[PDB]
RNA sequence: CUGACUGGGGCCUGUAGAGCACUGAUAGGGCUAGGGGGCCCACCAGCCUACCAAACCCUGUCAAACUCCGAAGGGUCCCAGGUGGAGCCUGGGAGUGAGGGCGCGAGCGAUAACGUCCGCGUCCGAGCGCGGGAACAACCGAGACCGCCAGCUAAGGCCCCCAAGUCUGGGCUAAGUGGUAAAGGAUGUGGCGCCGCGAAGACAGCCAGGAGGUGGCUUAGAAGCAGCCAUCCUUUAAAGAGUGCGUAAUAGCUCACUGGUCGAGUGGCGCCGCGCCGAAAAUGAUCGGGGCUUAAGCCCAGCGCCGAAGCUGCGGGUCUGGG
RNA sequence: CGCCUCCUAAAAGGUAACGGAGGCGCCCAAAGGUCCCCUCAGGCGGGACGGAAAUCCGCCGGAGAGCGCAAGGGUAGAAGG
RNA sequence: CGAUCAACGGAUAAAAGUUACCCCGGGGAUAACAGGCUGAUCUCCCCCGAGCGUCCACAGCGGCGGGGAGGUUUGGCACCUCGAUGUCGGCUCGUCGCAUCCUGGGGCUGAAGAAGGUCCCAAGGGUUGGGCUGUUCGCCCAUUAAAGCGGCACGCGAGCUG
RNA sequence: UCCCCCGUGCCCAUAGCGGCGUGGAACCACCCGUUCCCAUUCCGAACACGGAAGUGAAACGCGCCAGCGCCGAUGGUACUGGGCGGGCGACCGCCUGGGAGAGUAGGUCGGUGCGGGGGA
């Protein structure tokens, strides 16, 4: 699934999550958006799962907008190994997300369809979210 | 002006720098007052330990 | 964007500015040759000689002997003796070189 | 597993040693740098390793010139 | 249209308080004036939802001033997705640049063919007269199929209006849909 | 007098932040090389490609090893304060070189560990001396010379145990929450704000009817409740070639809808506080217990009071310095 | 297991981990000194062989090239040729 | 000038293994058992509902993902114990939890009845004998209403065995 | 003392790129040759010398333009010293001091010194 095709560093540190969504915090492309409401990571399995859920619910028309990309290499050691002796392997590619992030934008869809599909995608994701709409706030963005 | 200074909280557990600021004002124990002229330096330390100490502007 | 000319000029003049002694700027036009000494720490042109002002003629190089001696003489009137010869973007030869000679020939130190 | 990584060179302690408005003696190190982060100027000589040092005595004088990079000056007393 | 709103002059009050008081911190200005101001949060929300950047906004100043102005910029609490400060561009004379809305009049025939209309730019960048600001520029979106898009080189503008962007800068595209028909191949 | 510390000033920094100007990553477009395809097809090119796809452009992002920038802060020099179990120099003697908890900033780890490893601060260590926290080294208060049957206070408490208010005013909770956990769910409750219709009368209970040719892709022969291709006007409340049962057949029920009978809210939104479920481990339970419901819970506001070895008062001891 | 570069490393320095990355155990008699002279990469367009890219030319280029080798820093107003 | 004195501040100019035949000093500074913290893994349980289920998401189901609980697995850490905390298994004796196998009650059903499936309440009682194997475990034999999962230092050696 | 030019300088783009116009009195440049000085990894291109036929075409000088670029407010906020709490945690609030980058407004088609020459 979603994963950087190449990177200057395979492994990578974890880092802090404190702060707000730096960029991409307004409805930019789609009509409706599912903003995060709590800082957390998301795996490409999670993101892609939520996308597949959305495309299922829509099932016709519309266009999912994945305004986040799982580039940070998630890392865990082999199971049942003592600590140390190097850093764990690249278990997967996650994407850090803070509150305010417009994670998903759906457009080309009725209101109710987009609202519901984004709701389901919210259930598929590990963070409390907030379906929203593009407004003059977004229009000013 | 002058500044009656009432040490009104222990310095234990606070960083040693703040304690040294207490020593700069000469404050040594709780409930200790010291009227000291409001100079930018002395008021510097006093502002540095405002949370620990009471500042009453006197003459 | 610079030129070989411009880059060369900053090249020599930086090389001489690094010294500290007075620089001897040298201008060599097609019909005239100009020269001067300046204190870079003051940005002040002290003495100014020029074929244009001196009203000379003949071999332009020989005219550089003329103005070289002249500027050397005025400088000696100013007492400045140790001074850096700025050949600028010019190749040290011909009019510029012989002018520097006339400054040496004029009794100046470099 | 193994570890390709895990090695690093000693610390160099590079950088500026004397700041502007700080009296110094001639021959003292100023900018233990790499390359010319500061270009030497008035009374500022530079060793082979780009190190800047006071040619004369006097005062440390830091002076940037924008496109002309950051200079250092020892202007005597 | 004219969307008025009472304007208040915050003097030195901490905007934490004013925001706490439902008073939206802000500032109106031009190349001549500049005033730290504050307005009602809920008022400016009500109006601004109608009174987005596309629309003239007339501040109802406390002294009686009524400046027909514009919100050149607005700060948003990323944590709450709430406004937190307004940049009132006091719309004086000397025609200035702003964002006009965009009217996709019709339907792309590819959208009629199942296509999905993606609006690249939902507003337009134009420097027009401050007192002759058109609020609409409709678009001939009928002659469009799936895979089609429009650019600045085709928008027809009213008099005194100026395209403030590249003519090649697109505005919207008719993209393929999102279909479960292509999903069972994906599961 | 130089010290810690402080103020003034100078300057050095690339971190957080931010941003894409470089490096890469990157979402979607435009455009478009180019390669893939289709014809064209070789005699060589050419037309299309909703194929991929350079580069660039736009929109949107991302970064510890990216930086067009960039704090707060930190470092240093000088000036000023700063007399302190301060500072500096030289000698003597050390012991220590297993540290740990806590907070913050990182790495590892699983953003797990009373984990590990670092930086900064702190405390314990050595202060398991004291009050609180029930009990508890590092959490809160507070650095114990001593004695006193004196007082003010700290954290924290004031319904009994147990000292101080069943103290005052205002709210909210009904779960013993309080007195344990999430996602998620919910006519819980309270309070907000927004929208709908409300007497050319609302929801509301009622009531009376609510349809036709009947026909179409006409076939699983149901014009309508079955798979779909459909959805004309009209039966002068006007109710659909229907919304769900009988319909490989009608029915009849009902519904949207037509009047009136009542006659005042009704209805739906989003926010906030406090609650409910979600919530199952192993000897007997428990908020520390008792018990606690306009609280003895939670939040806000007040005053007062209690409260230590803190401080103050008195008396004494002892060390340093000054007489 | 020694040394170099970077991040870790918290805008001074330093700073740990069997943390994240790579390098060195030489080379140049010129790849050193000095004097003088020149400026690249790259792209376009045109140009026999000849290409994508040889050499040529004109046009735009601040350094994105190069600088013996890792990285970084430095750098054309040269350390590059 | 002779250094892979590279274990690179370089113990000799000169040096590899094994010990269950072992011994001494120490260490809970440090592992194996247990206990402890975490719950990665493990068990269980909920969220979404794709799809299945003539149809019908939700009788039974539950893709993709998510959130939990527990603390029985294997793990991680190494905190007490290395001047001793006896380690698997079986026997005896039990006590307890409930995430209930049967027995009690109930809901729904894709429940005609019977037998069922699932879920809810329910821990009073019961939960067999044997073959194999050191085994627990598991398979099998024959039954049963059933032939529960676990905790109790993977209970129990100053109770047995070995 | 003013204007123009020519050389230098400092500030380091608001100073640059671009387009436009303009300069020959002087200055300068281009230029006219290469015997000489000097030179081309070929070439008078550059370099260098002698000279002034011609030209301001280029270059350069100066003005105009904000197209690019660059600079950039004010506010606001992120962020943070310090002191407080909250949160199981990831992380979050408050008071106190500082305070961005981004954008916005807007601003810039340079300022200034020295010397020389020319003109007023």
């Amino acid at each position: 699934m979603l994963m950087p095709r190449r990177m200057k560093y395979r492994k990578q540190q974890r880092g802090r999550l404190k702060g707000a969504t730096k960029g991409g915090d307004y409805v930019a492309f789609g009509d409706y958006g599912l903003v995060a409401l709590e800082p957390a990571w998301i795996t490409a399995q999670q993101i892609e799962a939520a996308r597949v859920a959305m495309v299922r619910h829509f099932r016709r028309g519309g266009k999912i907008f994945i305004r986040i990309f799982p580039d940070k290499p998630y890392t865990k050691k082999p199971l049942e190994v003592r600590m140390g002796k190097g850093k764990g392997n690249v278990e997967g590619y996650v994407a850090v997300v803070k509150p305010g992030r417009v994670m998903f934008e759906v457009a080309g869809v009725t209101e109710e369809q987009a609202m519901e599909a984004l709701r389901i995608a919210g259930h598929k994701l590990p963070i409390k979210t907030k379906i929203v709409r593009r407004d003059a706030y977004d229009e000013a963005q | 002006p002058r500044l009656k200074v009432k040490l009104v909280k222990s310095p234990i557990g606070y960083p040693k720098d703040q304690k040294a600021a207490l020593k700069a004002l000469g404050l040594r124990r709780l409930q200790q007052e010291r009227v000291l002229e409001d100079t930018p330096a002395i008021r510097g330390n006093v502002e540095k330990v405002a949370h620990l100490v009471r500042v009453e502007v006197v003459e | 964007r610079l030129t070989a000319y411009e880059r060369r000029k900053f090249r020599v003049r930086n090389r001489i500015k690094r010294t500290g002694r007075l620089r001897l700027s040298v201008f060599r036009s097609l019909k005239h040759i100009y020269a001067q000494i300046i204190d870079d720490e003051k940005g002040v042109t002290l003495v100014s000689a020029s074929s244009l002002a001196l009203k000379l003629k003949g071999n332009k190089t020989e005219v550089a002997r003329q103005v070289g001696r002249a500027l050397a003489e005025k400088a000696l009137a100013l007492g400045i003796k140790q001074v850096a010869f700025d050949r600028g973007p010019y190749k040290y030869h011909g009019r510029v070189k012989a002018l520097a000679e006339g400054a040496r020939e004029g009794g100046l130190e470099f | 597993g193994s570890t390709r990584n895990g090695r690093d060179s000693q610390a160099k302690r590079l950088g500026v040693k004397r700041y502007e408005g700080q009296v110094v003696r001639a021959g003292n190190i100023l900018v233990r740098q790499r390359g010319t982060r500061f270009k030497p100027g008035k009374n500022v000589g530079m060793g082979r390793d780009f190190t800047l040092f006071a040619l004369v005595d006097g005062v440390v004088e830091f002076q940037d010139r924008g496109r002309l990079g950051r200079y250092v000056h020892v202007r005597p007393l | 249209m004219e969307y008025r709103l009472k304007a208040y002059y915050r003097e030195g009050e901490k905007p934490s308080a004013l925001r706490r008081a439902g008073k939206l911190p802000g500032v109106m200005y031009n190349r001549h004036l500049n005033r730290k101001v504050y307005v009602d949060l809920v008022e400016f929300d009500k109006v601004f939802r109608q009174a987005s950047i596309h629309h003239v906004i007339v501040l109802e100043l406390p002294d009686g001033q009524s400046l027909p102005t514009l919100v050149r910029q607005v700060n948003l609490d990323k944590r709450r997705r709430r406004p937190e400060h307004v940049d009132f561009f006091v719309l004086s004379d000397e025609p200035v640049e702003m964002y006009v809305p965009l009217r996709f009049v019709g339907t792309p025939a590819g959208v009629r063919a199942g296509g999905v209309l993606q609006e690249i730019h939902r507003d337009i960048l134009v420097k027009v007269s401050p007192r002759n600001i058109p609020e609409f520029i409709e678009v001939d979106v009928s002659g469009l199929e799936i895979g089609d898009s429009l650019h600045a080189s085709d928008l027809k503008l009213p008099p005194g209006v100026e395209l403030a962007v590249s003519p090649e800068e697109t505005i919207a595209a008719v993209v393929p849909p999102e279909d479960v028909e292509k999903l069972a191949e994906e599961a």
